[PDB]
């Protein structure tokens, strides 16, 4: 069934959809760069645990 | 670590109930 | 062997699930497809319980149960001599559950009245299912569900809820029983109202709905009416069995010392008298 | 090394798909 | 799909994806805070202060 | 979806109704109507007017006694400190008179007190039975709702006198405390076997597993038949209509058999009352014939026998 | 913070909360 | 034909009955 | 934001601010007493007072 | 969805609301300026737990 | 398949479809975090990060 | 029973269908291969456990 | 987006997030509670107190 | 919504309020400066508990 | 705030407000008996008692 | 809103409520000053405590 | 304040004032009998009965 909205009220709905979904993507794709940047999210194969690089002193919560 | 472990997935459940809870009322109304 | 208006209701439709092949009637009950299933779940359920009254030589109602497996066992399938008995009968009685709430809510669909009542009974089939799939799920394993004997799961109860030593401190064991005194307490008022408005003293007419409103403002100041006894009732039975879930699903899972020591935790340190 | 990529990709990806970027490409 | 409109209710949907989003963003705050490595809460350090070298992350790197 | 007949959406207001009259009503029904909008979205919106009645003014004023005399009791156990009550308000109790004095009445503070709240709080119980009675029986009503009340406080006189007095010690009444009256629940089990063996437990247990049961069932067939005005039962069940017939035919193809709109509140009230008749027996059972419920169920093959443990533990006395 | 005193600041937050929305939730219709 | 009539107490015979509930 | 009552009602904010920042106030000042140096009702010494330096609050002191 | 206040019924009401925000806002401020100077609320790099400035016969409840 | 919605409606499939992907997403992420070898999180080594050689996934390689 | 829709509108959902489906498959094809590339899903006939081929200080959660 | 309240009720979106901001400001303090750097309320030192340099967030710093 | 009342209710009613409230505050505020001059309410950074002023003898309830 | 009577119910806010003052007034009371320091019905001394010089409340004092 | 009472009625209301406020306000200020004066409600820079006057032999409940 | 009857009702207000007040009488009694000084039930002694000094009040003694 159709929602009822014609397709001007459609294309306002989308231009407002595409503002925000894409807004809120890019300034995602922001802060997910600089906490990859800060740190990166995917260990790589020595891990990143404290416990395998870090000395014994250092406590680790794993 | 933490109590942080099963709270990732209790808020994915709150999640999904929420992101279902206008398609419940929708289809309720 | 049918009722004085029942033929001027009994109708084709209203199936969720099987069309016209199983929408007829046997007697007084409707069949459907979903009362085909309850029908094959409980009989096989019944047989399987009585195979474990066979193996393990208990022919008694009392004595006989089913239980789950062992803790060790996890959520593997079992022998049938060590739970696996109860494991079919666990999948037997979801399954004659949801089957009997699907045919009640076929008769509801061709009687054309709401669904509440195959909701209420979802409820309680929730209520089943949250106890025998949540419990084990969080404690990891079937042997954390409730055994299937009349007796015998009374011994679950009661080991259960000895298990955090004192049961009846816990606060949704607190707030299900007091749910459960509140829904006997008004059956026993809404009954005794329906009655008395309709029954009064031989020789006096049949009362009003006037008359009970007033009954009960008169007796304690409120009166929750017609509708409003109905939906409060509804609501009671149902909280009350939402109770049993999180009752059943926190003793354990989400505490597993005392519920007095639960209730020690925090109510004498709430700041604004523990000092 | 790979961080870095990875951070460039995001960026660029945010940069493209910021609306008056990606909105450059509606079509209707 | 500015035509998705015709057929699916944009409130509806609109609204289902903020409640999702903020219990999602919920669930993945608290998947930083249950990690170690990324809660910055407990600031706790980063395995690659102590590596003398980058870890990578489709680097094949061996021991 | 449809309707579920949940919360009354559109409240309806019309003069507040002071009730049907009754021989001192005009003088008795005591508060301005108040109206209730949260109330209204379930049932009835209009809150009072009260019966001020002689029996119900003394019985809430017996109950109010009974409630000064245990939270003074409380005061005076945490050295007057509602700090201190409020602190420990469940585990605080009117505590019952110890085994020693058997069926005398103690000292105060020897159980004496609990004795004392008991007479007042039994009396004040009967005098609000009698006004439950006497507002039905004003109305023109049948005393079905006194009834269900007189077995409720029939199962009450079991616990807290009539058992008690039948044992032969004051000890085994319910002591006045929220958590000391569950308290009580764990020893008299206990004491007296275990009542998950008591058939009368499970009896009690049944008729308010059932009473929860038939009163879901019951509330959600007149919320589903509220399309056809079942709620209002009474018409339903002077003038049968096809609310009834519905609800009817529901439970007749569902089970195989039904009620009437009448015969259903037969058989709630009776699923209800028999929760504290039945009890009673059961309690009262319980330590003048029944001495332990798990051995009484053991010779009867009541009670389950489980797998003998590998390494029982073997009683040191023997 | 002790965890009675972050309990108990949890508590007076939701109840907050709850007086903030009744009487949103009175108008919700 | 119970196995454990003709089986060599080195083969494993396990009865038809269990005693999980001795009653 | 004086047109705001024109979609919003202003009896419903208005008591809904009222309500929450009244036991926000609670909260908040439960949150002063549950801070030790903040808990006037038990009056703990400020460090400040054992301090022989100003502590700041951005000024980038170190040990 | 419009309360059906006026132009002039909303504008006495945002009189009023401002009002109220802004006197409670700068009393707030006030009192929070008065609670800062007597304790400042945010601690420095050295923190403020008496555990650490204070001397040992200082009891502190951490 | 255009002609399925015809016949099926696209917007109970496509918000049904959303739902089951928004859950299933979580189910996957959660059983990668259950997996120490794919725990992002916590951050485990790879044990190719100690073999000599690469393991494969089909290659038939024997102790 | 039909849903009412016409060849033009069932059209436009396909388009809006396709379109959807494959650029999530297509980004989840992606992800899927960069993760594989991190970490290969499937472990080889060695295995992919720490314990079996990490040294004995390295701390394996199995 | 001033076309949005052609489609979303304005009230029920303001409300929803003034309720959903209180609740997660409420959160987020909690979170900085629950923090030993940022419980302003215990004031717990800094780490940066005892480094002799500055850690930084993105800088590239090894032990 | 508008509650009916007149400007010369609203007025009355507003006298009263302020009364009311202006008259609770100002006892209020001399009822808060009797117990300051009596017990200052906010102590100073020695703080004004009694274990760090009080000889040893002089019991506190911490 | 004359005009507020317009809007919002007059006997509704001061009958809430002696409500909440009510309440208030015992929670204030109860917050002074938790207080040592205020708990005129424990009587404990104030430390002035034991104190030299006035500990003021921004005085800036030193140990 | 309004309750109907007129002018005179609220009048007669306001004097008995000034009689009944102002009476019971009275004789409770002669009680709290016969028990000020019997014993002082509140304590001295010294304080009330037994524990801190009286010998030690007499019994305080703190 | 002879107005407050046109819009609050002096039967509410009164019966409130006279339940309200029978409580906080209750209340505040309560409150004499918990304090050891104002016990007159127990009877405990003053501590001026030991005093060689009037404590004061507001009266800056020092121990
Ligand atoms: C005849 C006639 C009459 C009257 C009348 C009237 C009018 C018209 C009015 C009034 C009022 C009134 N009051 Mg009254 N009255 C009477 C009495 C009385 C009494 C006795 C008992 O006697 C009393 C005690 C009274 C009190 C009162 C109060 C409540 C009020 C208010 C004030 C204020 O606010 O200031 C005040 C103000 C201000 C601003 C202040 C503030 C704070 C706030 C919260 C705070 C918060 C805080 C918190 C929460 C925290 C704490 C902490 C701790 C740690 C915890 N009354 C008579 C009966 N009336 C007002 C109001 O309401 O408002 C709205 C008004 O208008
Ligand atoms: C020592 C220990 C102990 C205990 C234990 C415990 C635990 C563990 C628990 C519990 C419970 C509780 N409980 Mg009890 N107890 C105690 C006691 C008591 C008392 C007194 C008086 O004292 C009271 C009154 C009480 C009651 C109660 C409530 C409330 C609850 C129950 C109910 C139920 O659940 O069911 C629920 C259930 C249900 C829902 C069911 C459903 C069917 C299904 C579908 C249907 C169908 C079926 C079928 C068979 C068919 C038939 C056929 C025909 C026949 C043909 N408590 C002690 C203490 N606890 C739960 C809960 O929590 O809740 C909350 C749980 O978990
Ligand atoms: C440590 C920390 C952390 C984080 C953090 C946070 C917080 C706090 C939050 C967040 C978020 C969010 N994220 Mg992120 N992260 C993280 C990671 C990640 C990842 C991975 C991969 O890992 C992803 C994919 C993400 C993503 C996202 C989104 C989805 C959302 C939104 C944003 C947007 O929208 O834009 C943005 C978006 C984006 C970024 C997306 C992108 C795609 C691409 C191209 C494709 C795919 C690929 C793949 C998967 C590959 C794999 C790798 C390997 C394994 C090597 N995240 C970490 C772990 N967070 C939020 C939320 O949830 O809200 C609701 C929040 O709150
Ligand atoms: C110790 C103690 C204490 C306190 C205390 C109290 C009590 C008792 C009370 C209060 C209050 C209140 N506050 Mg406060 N505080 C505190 C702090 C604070 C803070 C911080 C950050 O720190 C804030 C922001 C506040 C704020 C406030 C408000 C919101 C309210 C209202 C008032 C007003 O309006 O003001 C007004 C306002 C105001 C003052 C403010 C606003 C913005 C500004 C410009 C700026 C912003 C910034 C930020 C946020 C960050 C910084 C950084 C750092 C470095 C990190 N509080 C402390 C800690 N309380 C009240 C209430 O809540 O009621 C409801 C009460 O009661
Ligand atoms: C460690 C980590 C990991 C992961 C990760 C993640 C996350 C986080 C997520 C995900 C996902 C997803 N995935 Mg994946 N993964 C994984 C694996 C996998 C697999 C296997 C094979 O294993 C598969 C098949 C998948 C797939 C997928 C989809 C289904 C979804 C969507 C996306 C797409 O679309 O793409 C796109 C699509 C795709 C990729 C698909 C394709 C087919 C193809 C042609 C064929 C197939 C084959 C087979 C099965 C056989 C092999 C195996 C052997 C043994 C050799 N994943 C790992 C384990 N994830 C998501 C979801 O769920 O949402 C809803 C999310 O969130
Ligand atoms: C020890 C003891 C004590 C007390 C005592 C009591 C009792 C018993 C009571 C009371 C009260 C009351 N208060 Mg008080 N206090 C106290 C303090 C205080 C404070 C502080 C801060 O500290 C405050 C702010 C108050 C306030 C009040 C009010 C609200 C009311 C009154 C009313 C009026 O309005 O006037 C009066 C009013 C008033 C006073 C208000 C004013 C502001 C001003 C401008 C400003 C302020 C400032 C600030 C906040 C900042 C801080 C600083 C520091 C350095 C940190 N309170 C102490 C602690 N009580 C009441 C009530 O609640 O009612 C309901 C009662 O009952
Ligand atoms: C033992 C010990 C004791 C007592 C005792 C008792 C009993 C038994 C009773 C009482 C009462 C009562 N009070 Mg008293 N007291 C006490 C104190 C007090 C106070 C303080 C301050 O502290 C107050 C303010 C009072 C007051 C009162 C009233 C409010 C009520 C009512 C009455 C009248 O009206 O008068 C009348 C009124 C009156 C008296 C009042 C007036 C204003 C004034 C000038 C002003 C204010 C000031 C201030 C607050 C300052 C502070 C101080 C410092 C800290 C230095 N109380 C002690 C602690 N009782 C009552 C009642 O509640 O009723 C309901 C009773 O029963
Ligand atoms: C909050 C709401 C509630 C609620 C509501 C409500 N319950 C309804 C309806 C509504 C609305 C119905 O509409 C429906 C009906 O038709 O009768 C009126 C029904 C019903 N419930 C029944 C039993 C009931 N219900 C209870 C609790 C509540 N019932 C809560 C309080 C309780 C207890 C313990 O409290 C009991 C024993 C049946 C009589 C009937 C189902 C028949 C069936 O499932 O068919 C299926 C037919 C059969 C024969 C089932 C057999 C299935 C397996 C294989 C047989 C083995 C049985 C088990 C494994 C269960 C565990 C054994 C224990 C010893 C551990
Ligand atoms: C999104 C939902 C999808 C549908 C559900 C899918 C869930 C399970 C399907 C599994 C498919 C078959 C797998 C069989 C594997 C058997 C071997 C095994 O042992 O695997 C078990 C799998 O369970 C199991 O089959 C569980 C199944 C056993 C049957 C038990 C029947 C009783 C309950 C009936 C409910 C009917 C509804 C794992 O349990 P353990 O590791 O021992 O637990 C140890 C605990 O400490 C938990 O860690
Ligand atoms: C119904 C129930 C919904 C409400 C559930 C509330 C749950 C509150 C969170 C649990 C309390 C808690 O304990 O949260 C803790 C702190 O939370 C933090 O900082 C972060 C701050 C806590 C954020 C709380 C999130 C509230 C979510 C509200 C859900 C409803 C929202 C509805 C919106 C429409 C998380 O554990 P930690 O000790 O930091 O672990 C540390 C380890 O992980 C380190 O490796
Ligand atoms: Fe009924």
């Amino acid at each position: 069934i159709r929602t009822g909205l014609t397709d001007e009220e459609c294309q306002e709905i989308h231009e407002m959809n595409m503002l925000g979904m894409h807004a809120y993507w890019s300034i995602g794709l922001i802060a997910n760069a600089l906490a990859y940047a800060w740190r990166p999210f995917h260990q790589g194969r020595a891990g990143n645990r404290l416990e395998d690089h870090a000395p014994d002193y250092v406590r680790s919560a794993l | 670590t933490g109590e942080a472990v099963w709270l990732i997935w209790f808020m994915a459940a709150l999640a999904l109930i929420g992101g279902a809870l206008p398609i419940v009322v929708k289809w309720w109304r | 062997a049918m009722l004085d208006f029942e033929r001027k209701y009994r109708v084709r439709g209203g199936t969720l699930l099987g069309g016209d092949l199983f929408d007829f009637w046997v007697g007084p009950f409707y069949v459907g497809f979903f009362g085909v299933t309850a029908i094959f779940c409980a009989v096989f359920g019944f047989l399987m319980i009585g195979l474990k009254a066979a193996i393990s030589e208990t022919w008694s109602i009392f004595q006989l149960v089913l239980a789950p497996p062992n803790l060790e066992n996890g959520f593997a399938l079992a022998p049938l001599d060590e739970g696996g008995l109860w494991q079919i009968v666990t999948a037997c009685a979801i399954g004659a559950f949801v089957s009997w709430a699907l045919r009640e809510v076929e008769i509801s669909r061709k009687l054309g009245i709401g669904y509440h009542i195959p909701f209420a009974f979802g409820v309680a089939i929730s209520f089943f299912v949250l106890a025998q799939l949540g419990r084990p799920l969080l404690l990891g394993g079937w042997g954390h569900a409730f055994p299937y004997g009349i007796i015998a799961h009374l011994d679950w109860v009661n080991n259960v809820g000895y298990q955090n030593l004192h049961y009846h401190y816990h606060w949704a064991h607190m707030l299900g029983c007091s749910l459960f005194f509140a829904t006997s307490f008004a059956l026993a008022l809404h009954g005794g109202l329906i009655l008395s408005v309709t029954n009064p003293k031989k020789g006096e007419v049949v009362k009003t709905a006037e008359h009970e409103n007033t009954f009960f403002r008169d007796f304690v100041g409120y009166s929750i009416g017609s509708l409003g006894i109905h939906r409060l009732g509804l609501a009671l039975a149902l909280s009350t069995s939402i109770s049993c879930i999180f009752g059943i699903l926190t003793t354990g899972p989400f505490w597993s010392r005392g519920w007095p020591e639960w209730w020690y935790t925090w109510w004498p340190q709430i700041p604004i008298w523990n000092w | 090394g790979d961080a870095g990529i990875v951070v460039a990709v995001l960026v660029i990806l945010a940069i493209l798909g910021w609306p008056n970027i990606s909105s450059t490409l509606r079509r209707w | 799909m500015w035509k998705l409109w015709k057929f699916v209710d944009f409130r509806m949907t609109a609204v289902g994806f903020h409640l999702f989003f903020a219990l999602l963003a919920f669930a993945v705050h608290f998947a930083c805070i249950s990690s170690e490595r990324f809660n910055w809460l407990e600031g706790a350090p980063a395995a690659e202060y102590y590596m003398d070298e980058d870890p990578g992350i489709w680097k094949r790197t061996s021991y | 979806a449809e309707y579920q007949n949940v919360f009354t959406r559109v409240q309806v207001r019309g003069p507040a109704e002071q009730g049907l009259e009754v021989p001192g009503g005009s003088w008795n029904r005591v508060g301005r109507p108040r109206f209730s909008y949260l109330l209204g979205k379930i049932g009835d919106a209009q809150v009072g007017p009260i019966y001020l009645g002689a029996t119900g003014v003394v019985a809430s004023l017996g109950f109010l006694i009974f409630c000064l005399m245990v939270g003074f009791n409380w005061l005076a156990a945490v050295d007057w400190s509602v700090r201190e009550v409020f602190r420990q308000f469940w585990w605080l109790a009117v505590e019952v008179p110890p085994p020693e004095y058997g069926l005398r009445i103690p000292p105060f503070n020897d159980g004496g007190w609990f004795l004392w709240g008991l007479a007042i709080c039994s009396l004040s119980l009967l005098m609000w039975w009698a006004r439950t009675y006497i507002r039905a029986r004003a109305l023109g009503l049948g005393t079905h709702v006194a009834w269900a009340f007189a077995a409720a406080l029939w199962f009450y006189f079991i616990i807290t006198i009539i058992r008690p007095v039948a044992i032969g010690s004051w000890d085994e009444s319910l002591p006045i405390g929220m958590f000391a009256h569950l308290d009580w629940l764990v020893a008299i089990s206990e004491r007296y076997g275990n009542f998950y063996y008591n058939p009368f437990h499970m009896l009690s247990i049944a008729f308010c597993f059932g009473s929860a049961l038939l009163f879901a069932a019951h509330g959600a067939t007149i919320l589903a038949t509220g399309r056809y005005n079942s709620e209002r039962e009474i018409e339903q069940i002077t003038d049968r209509g096809t609310g009834s017939e519905r609800a009817a035919l529901f439970w007749r193809w569902t089970m195989g058999f039904n009620a009437t709109m009448e015969s259903i509140h037969r058989w709630g009230y009776w699923m209800a009352i028999l929760v504290p008749l039945v009890a009673s027996i059961g309690l009262f059972l319980s330590g003048t014939v029944i001495e332990s419920w798990y051995e009484w169920g053991l010779k009867h093959n009541l009670v389950p026998i489980y797998e003998e443990l590998s390494d029982p533990a073997r009683n040191p006395a023997a | 913070m002790d965890v009675v005193d972050i309990s108990w600041l949890v508590t007076l937050a939701v109840l907050a909360l709850l007086a903030g929305a009744y009487p949103v939730f009175k108008r919700w219709r | 034909y119970r196995l454990e009539d003709f089986a060599p107490e080195e083969i494993r015979t396990d009865s038809f009955y269990s005693d999980f509930l001795p009653t």
